[PDB]
């Protein structure tokens, strides 16, 4: 994932 | 490849930070939805296009 | 320090120098100074021609007269400069050309004269036409060269269907293109208000959807000058003062050399 | 913007009245609201800010008494004074724009464009 | 955070700094805030410009075309067994005006197709459910002459096969311009007349027009063979510009559009009557 | 855990503390429990108030509107080829009364659209499946004059395109009020009559009414061109307040509603007859 | 019969206040409508039952128990501030829950006096004075 | 971005703590379902709005 | 630095702003800015009313015309402001009130106009009267409100003993009070000389023998405007230009609240 | 995940  | 971001919460239930998850299913970036998280900018290029930009408390013409 | 001012400027390009003792600062369109095509934005692969001082200098066009009846004047770039010295030659010998511009509009009068000129620099200044016929304005008519074109207080439709004039009919309060003049201020501009200033100075970047293009087929910028407030003096109901437009090409470069383009202007 | 001759002088009062009372018919009434006394001179132009003074957090773009914004008026503080051989009548131009606190919401279609069948 | 600037507490002033006076001749808009000309309190400003971002302003599906196609017996006179449409945002006024607040643009495009149909006549029996083919024909490709000629084989052209009653069809298209940006306005010509020309028709072009076909056409047909009874169908195309970028702002269109160019013809009088001193 | 307080074991009392006596004049409700006036045992209380939370009380889809629209041949007299509805919870009584137990509210709203249709007459052939357009028109936007005029282009207004037979359409709307809360009651006016007015119509307003359009309208049409045979359709709108917050409790409506305001006209007698000493 | 028709001058009695009624008498003169409120007492003048009015901030003056009532009120509204001339925030309703009585004198009468203080008052948007037409 | 919570189990099968999973698919918080996990509060502002709130075993009027 | 000047000022109080491009600096009377009553100088024990922005702001009085015959104008404070918005209400609802003032006198003309106005701020401006009768000027006459009073070139004694006018008879060269005008310059003042400046700006402290007093019974300051040099223009023997007086109360505070004072002004 |  890429939690921004 | 999941993408996680914070929603800007307007009306709040009587229940903090809330999130939403995005995953792109297609190879072509055109197929993608809109992020809608967009950066804003200075009006300056339009509101003050001057060679010598002057400060508002001073005379515009000197 | 010493005594420097917003009102007093000197502009020097090539073998030409302009002095002005009554300016109202100067505008750089969209905050962008003219620059050359960078390698990472380049498209024609051939080594460019950069004529520098021979073309990047101050060409003064023919003076127009501002009177009580004047509705407005307009010019297109590069078209107004097509016959100006070596700039014109470079323009017509090459398929491609890009150039920025310093625009200097001049109009002096007296402490007792009155009136205000709106000077606008418009990207892609598409103008409206003569007829029932849409998109019909002829090349020779769309391109007045140094002479420029004029504005009108109202739309007179070119009626002779048999032999159409194929000209623009630019109505002043519609900026000659179907929008209202008051909003033209969103375009890079200055105002020559006679009580305040002699002139306007607008620096223009190359603006287009492409890094370079055919100067003969397409005009990038339009210069529109309109009387925001009419000319007036003492009681003399027939006052007339000159307006002089001087323009300099900046960071001019050309690609695609071959034999000269000779457009039919008749 | 004052587009008169440089020899022309004058003092003008421009004002803003927040909604709720009689719309100003005299300088006397206008004086009591938000106002700027503009003095004509080298600096050609004068700006009056209409400060956001409202009951509701957001007003409607349509006309509506519940979300009304008030009245703007202009009066002579003294008068336009010219010398001889000078034009005694001239034009004033006006401009409007939004301060950095301005914002809009609920996107809609404009009444300002349409097409027939 | 995207909230606007907080209003600052501002008190009385007796000074040589004069923010209220300026000179619009310079070309600049005076950057004043309420605290520059009146006494203000402190306001912790929470409002935001989120809905006026370029993306937000255009993030909506607009009707750009109604393509009418018929399904009926192939007779020998001009019919509508198939139809073609030049892709443009200009056959409609609403989206055209929004995009035209800007000189140049860049975006990907979402096309959404709403398909409705009905019976023409009182009665000749009924119709089994129809499947529609929407074929994109890029400039250069063979255009259909007949509703079922070889072009519809679509071996390289993109086609959508829509089934009536199904959720409205949808596709996305990339930034396909020949330039680094779409020109909403082109002050120029595709040809220059030269002194050495034979007729003067040779160098004649439409003012402001760029390429002849520009983006190509959508060809629509009902794949179904005809029933005894005729069915008329309409394809409504909704387009949405997504992942948008725009350059050089322009004044909004103030008078009614007269075709693809900036031309005006009538109703050149947008402004109402109102007395100078009347609120 | 959300269970209620356990009952405590309480024994006999002979004391100077008197919980049973009080004075309602103070404005307070006496906080007594059974153990204050009777002998009680210990009960481990498991019951909970989960279903009476504000969210739970309103968490249900209520019918607020029946919009009727027809699809038929455009004749030249007043037809229903399209219809408009002012968005309100007040055309119906059931949800209106629940929301009106409170003076102020805040919530997001869920709209769910159930669409039914039928044939009007014995027979003129049949109809192919219909697609419905529900366009929201915010206060200020151009309203439709005809079922297919330019307004339906919906380039900035939100529209739903519903296909008949599909699962009922659904959207969510944010808290869109001009104030920090929706006022279910407004003891005031949108205008004040002033002594300096010309007619006295100028300052006249409806009592308790705020803005004229308040939230705008939903415009409904059948996108399909008409069949020979007429089809009548009805759009039932169900609204649900979600993520709800409410302020200042009010007494429930006791007599029948008489329009948008608190007015009453008849059946002002809600209470039955019952003898004072009759169980 | 006319809904939401009460006129501004009638909705606003000023210091004088308004009164309640034991029953609803519909203003009949269609030709020249009185445009007044008709507040029926057991319906709290607004279509609900008086007995439930106790959910509102209140006190009771029971003559055997007390001379007076004292209620402190916050500013309550959907907005932080508003037009005081267009909108009333609070309503003070005084009703005889139990009727006045004394010894045997079937025509007893005693005074009720209302005294009010504004608290934490603040104002915005200054200009010329509002003069409402109260006639 | 998955959200996990415990269900309040009413009737139990002959099989402890049971969970459910929530994921928000939309950027606008309005689009979200209801959490229904809500906090309760004191009736006091309604049942006892007194300046000097008194204790129930004492005289209401003193 | 930048371009700041003695001549160009901005004054902002409450929701009111004044701009002036032609000032001659500004005066602070006796070197004292307006201030509030300090605890160690306080006399009424009751908590004061301080209306702030609602009263401390710029009230513009009715304009007067300056012509070749004009002998002079005078005003008293607080009297001139007695009917000005919320200041007036506060003044009449309270037994006591103190306030300082910013006084801005306005008179523009042209580079070819001529004349000079003396603007004087006088503490306790006691004026002389009508009659043989000493100290007889009536309250209604001593107090013109916004309207102000006027000066005279000579003393005309109110002769009608039977029904006395009970007015002031202020002779210009005697400053309306028995002293010579030329010495009025010892009072806080400015001069509007038309070739030099558009306006005068005088800031006034509260001046009195007491920290606070009855505003209805007693005026603290008098504003006297006199033509030190007469108005003149080109050859037009009947020239007339406006003089506009704008005043702001400063650090206003009030004591002794009760029902409103309604003075009989007839 | 956010297990609550
Ligand atoms: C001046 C005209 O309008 C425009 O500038 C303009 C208008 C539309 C726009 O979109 C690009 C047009 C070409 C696209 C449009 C439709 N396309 C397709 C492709 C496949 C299918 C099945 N259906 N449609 C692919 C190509 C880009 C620019
Ligand atoms: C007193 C009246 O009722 C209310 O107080 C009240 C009633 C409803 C309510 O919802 C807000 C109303 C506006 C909403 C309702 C419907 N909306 C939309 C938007 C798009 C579409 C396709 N369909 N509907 C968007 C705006 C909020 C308050
Ligand atoms: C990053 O995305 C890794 C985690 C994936 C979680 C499960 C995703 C389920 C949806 C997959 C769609 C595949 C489309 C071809
Ligand atoms: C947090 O959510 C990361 C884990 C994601 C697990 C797979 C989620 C599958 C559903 C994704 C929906 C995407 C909606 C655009």
């Amino acid at each position: 994932i890429s939690e921004v | 490849g999941a993408q996680v971001s914070s929603q800007k919460v307007g009306a709040h239930e009587n229940s903090s930070t809330i999130n939403y998850t995005t995953i792109n299913y297609y190879k072509d970036s055109a197929s993608n939805a809109a992020s809608k998280q967009d950066y804003s900018q200075d009006p300056s290029k339009f509101t003050e296009p001057l060679k010598d930009v002057l400060i508002k408390t001073a005379p515009a013409l000197n | 320090a010493c005594g420097y001012s917003d009102r007093v400027l000197q502009l020097t390009l090539g073998n030409s120098t302009i002095t002005t003792q009554e300016a109202a600062n100067s505008v750089v369109a969209y905050g962008r100074w003219p620059e050359f095509i960078r390698d990472d934005e380049a498209n024609p692969v051939d080594q460019p021609t950069e004529p520098d001082v021979a073309t990047c200098r101050f060409y003064t066009l023919d003076t127009v007269m501002w009177g009580k009846e004047s509705k407005g004047w307009w010019w297109k770039l590069p078209d107004a400069l097509r016959d100006m010295g070596l700039f014109g030659q470079n323009m017509y010998y090459h398929y491609l050309g890009r150039s920025g511009y310093t625009v200097h509009v001049q109009c002096n009068a007296s402490k007792f004269h009155q009136g205000a000129l709106g000077v606008f620099a418009i990207p892609e200044y598409c103008l409206a036409g003569d007829s029932d016929k849409q998109r019909y304005t002829s090349y020779a008519n769309a391109n007045p060269g140094e002479r420029g074109g004029k504005f009108y207080s109202q739309f007179n439709k070119d009626n002779a269907v048999t032999s159409p004039k194929r000209e623009f009919c630019p109505v002043d309060y519609l900026l000659g293109c179907g929008v209202l003049l008051g909003n033209a201020f969103v375009y890079p501009h200055q105002i020559i208000n006679l009580r305040t200033n002699n002139s306007a100075t607008i620096v223009l970047p190359y603006v287009n959807a492409l890094a370079i293009d055919s100067m003969v087929k397409h005009n990038n910028w339009g210069i529109a000058i309109l009387p925001l407030s009419p000319l007036d003096f003492a009681q003399d109901s027939s006052v007339e003062i000159p307006i002089t437009v001087t323009i300099a090409p900046m960071c001019s470069e050309f690609n695609g050399l071959r034999n000269v383009t000779a457009p039919k202007f008749q | 913007l004052f587009c008169g001759s440089m020899m022309a002088t004058g003092k003008i009062l421009v004002a803003y009245a927040p909604p709720g009372a009689q719309p100003p018919t005299s300088r006397k009434e206008a004086m009591l609201g938000t106002h700027v006394i503009w003095d004509l001179g080298l600096q050609s132009s004068c700006t009056m800010v209409v400060p956001w003074i409202s009951n509701v957090t957001y007003r409607q773009t349509t006309q509506d008494s519940f979300t009304e914004g008030g009245y703007i008026s202009m009066f002579y503080q003294t008068r336009i004074v010219v010398p001889l051989s000078t034009p005694k009548s001239m034009s004033m131009l006006g401009f409007v724009s939004a301060c950095n606190d301005f914002s809009v919401r609920l996107l809609r279609d404009t009444t300002h464009i349409s097409q027939s069948a | 955070q995207d909230s606007l600037p907080d209003t600052k507490a501002s008190g009385p002033a007796h000074s040589k700094e004069v923010p209220a006076l300026t000179a619009v001749e310079t070309g600049a808009t005076n950057p004043l805030a309420p605290s520059d000309t009146v006494q203000t309190r402190h306001v912790v400003q929470r409002r935001s410009r989120s809905e006026s971002t370029i993306e937000s302003f255009f993030a909506r599906g607009a009707c750009v075309a109604i393509i009418e196609v018929d399904n009926e017996q192939p007779t020998t006179r001009a019919q509508k067994l198939f139809a073609m449409w030049r892709i443009t945002y200009k056959d409609t006024v609403q989206l055209r005006r929004k995009l035209e607040l800007f000189t140049y643009s860049r975006f990907d495009m979402e096309l959404t197709f709403v398909v409705t149909a009905n019976f023409t006549n009182a009665n000749n029996g009924h119709a089994l459910n129809q499947v529609y083919q929407i074929m994109y024909i890029p400039p250069g490709a063979p255009t259909p002459k007949s509703w079922d000629d070889y072009t519809w084989q679509t071996s390289s052209n993109p086609s959508i096969f829509y089934t009536y009653g199904a959720a409205p069809a949808r596709i996305s298209v990339p930034y396909v311009g020949l330039a680094n940006a779409y020109s909403h306005f082109y002050d120029g010509f595709a040809k220059v007349p030269l002194k050495t020309d034979a007729n003067d028709q040779i160098g004649d072009s439409l003012y402001s027009a760029m390429t002849v076909d520009d983006f190509g056409v959508l060809a629509v047909r009902v794949v179904n063979d005809h029933n005894p009874t005729k069915v008329t169908s309409k394809v409504r195309i909704y387009m949405k510009p997504k992942h948008v970028r725009v350059w050089c702002p322009r004044p909004p269109r103030a008078v009614p559009y007269y075709g693809p160019g900036v031309d005006y013809r009538n109703n050149l009088d947008p402004l109402s009557e109102k007395g100078l001193t009347t609120y």
